[PDB]
């Protein structure tokens, strides 16, 4: 019920992890449950460490490595990250054929190279030029093209979340004032998590 | 696992004429036509709706509501032959007949 | 104390309510 | 040559039962006060 | 604000009853 995806420090939760287990037993398959950030998660041991050994004894000085359950949605960052890993990654195991779209493979390519390429390198890059990033994109063509289809599909296609949906003009009302408070509302989720979550 | 719809218009000339352009108003009709042309067949996919449209003026319907997917089957209505025209005499004097109000004359 | 009403319409009556009500 | 009509359309203000109710509904809480300084006062 | 205000007021006549 109180599912998350915010990031998690990895160090801090491994320190708090430490600090409220020091001096005591653990084995391989034990499961508890750890307070992090105000929230519970069921932690699953699966291995100890250099010489393995079924039961050991957490200290101050150990680290531990957390992974992700399969299909969990739990994003987490750092360096202490083992197992398969994919939460923030703009090339996932999305096909561009599975989908059943037609004939335009050279549309696509050039909608991946000029829109995601971008965000795919590394923070480094792109802080060293120090040039911002696109944010809009139009199409256009003959009735019966695909154009909804295709962006549908691009909505998927991209390593994020649902997206939203604006059907037609619904935004107009008589009420004046009233569609900017839509418009507003709109913005307001990406404007808050946006300056919740900085860069 | 759903009924069926179904939704008759009359003169779609009316409401629905070339989308934009006109030249001489906007104050509706646009908005009407896009809002008709996404609701009927947008981003999501409805299986229970049925839409029936009369008119006189085929040519002026804006041709992106005619493209297969929203409005395949079209009819042109002739009219009858002379076979058509017997079936017709038939049909609006058999009640005439049944009673046998009708001379043998005729 | 920084405000007493809040202004459901900008009109003259609502300002003098909140000196009214200090 | 110069011949032309037109069609507008008109405006509701904005009145749509939320500043309005907002307003209606907290204009109870002044007559406890009133109550009060009643009594005070007697 | 409001609040600040309203406690305050409401906490005056209070003591000014009692
Ligand atoms: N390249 C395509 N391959 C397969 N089906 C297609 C293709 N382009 C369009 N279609 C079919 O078109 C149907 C509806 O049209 P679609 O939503 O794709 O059009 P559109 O490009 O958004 O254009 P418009 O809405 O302006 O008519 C979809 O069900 C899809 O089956």
């Amino acid at each position: 019920k109180n599912i998350d995806s915010n990031p998690y420090d990895t160090d801090k939760m491994a320190a708090e992890f430490i600090q409220q287990f020091n001096n005591q037993a653990f084995s391989v398959g034990q499961q508890l449950v750890f307070s992090f950030n105000d929230k519970l998660f069921g932690l699953l041991v699966k291995d100890i460490e250099r010489q393995k050994i079924e039961v050991g004894l957490v200290v101050g000085n150990s680290q531990v490595a957390f992974e992700k359950a399969e299909n969990s949605s739990l994003n987490l960052i750092g360096k202490a990250k083992t197992k398969e890993n994919r939460q923030s990654i703009i090339n996932p195991d999305w096909n561009f054929e599975k989908m059943g779209i037609g004939g335009l493979d050279k549309e696509f390519s050039d909608i991946f190279r000029r829109a995601f390429a971008s965000r795919v390198f590394p923070p480094e890059i792109v802080e060293q030029m120090g040039c911002k990033h696109v944010k809009g994109i139009l199409l256009y063509g003959p009735p019966g093209c695909g154009k909804t289809l295709l962006a549908r599909q691009i909505g998927k296609m991209l390593n994020a979340r649902e997206p939203k949906v604006v059907n037609g003009p619904e935004i107009l009302n008589k009420y004046v004032g009233e569609s900017e408070a839509n418009i507003r509302k709109l913005f307001a989720d990406a404007e808050e998590e946006q300056r919740r979550l900085g860069a | 696992n759903s009924g069926l719809h179904i939704i008759i218009f009359d003169e779609i000339d009316a409401i629905c004429k070339q989308r934009g352009s006109m030249a001489g108003s906007t104050g509706v009709h646009d908005t009407v036509v896009n809002q008709l042309l996404s609701k009927i067949d947008g981003v999501e996919q409805l299986n229970n709706i049925l839409v029936i449209g009369m008119t006189n003026r085929p040519d002026l319907i804006d041709e992106a509501l005619l493209r297969p997917g929203r409005l395949e089957v079209k009819m042109e209505i002739g009219l009858p032959d002379e076979k058509g025209r017997l079936q017709i005499l038939h049909i609006h004097t058999a009640r005439m007949r049944g009673h046998q109000l009708l001379s043998a004359d005729v | 104390s920084g405000g007493f009403i809040r202004r459901v319409t900008n009109d003259a009556r609502e300002n003098e309510m909140d000196e009214n009500l200090e | 040559n110069p011949a032309i009509f037109a069609s507008g359309i008109i405006m509701d203000s904005s009145i749509s039962k939320q500043a309005l109710s907002e307003i209606e509904t907290r204009h109870s809480e002044i007559i406890k006060l009133e109550n009060s300084i009643r009594e005070l006062h007697d």
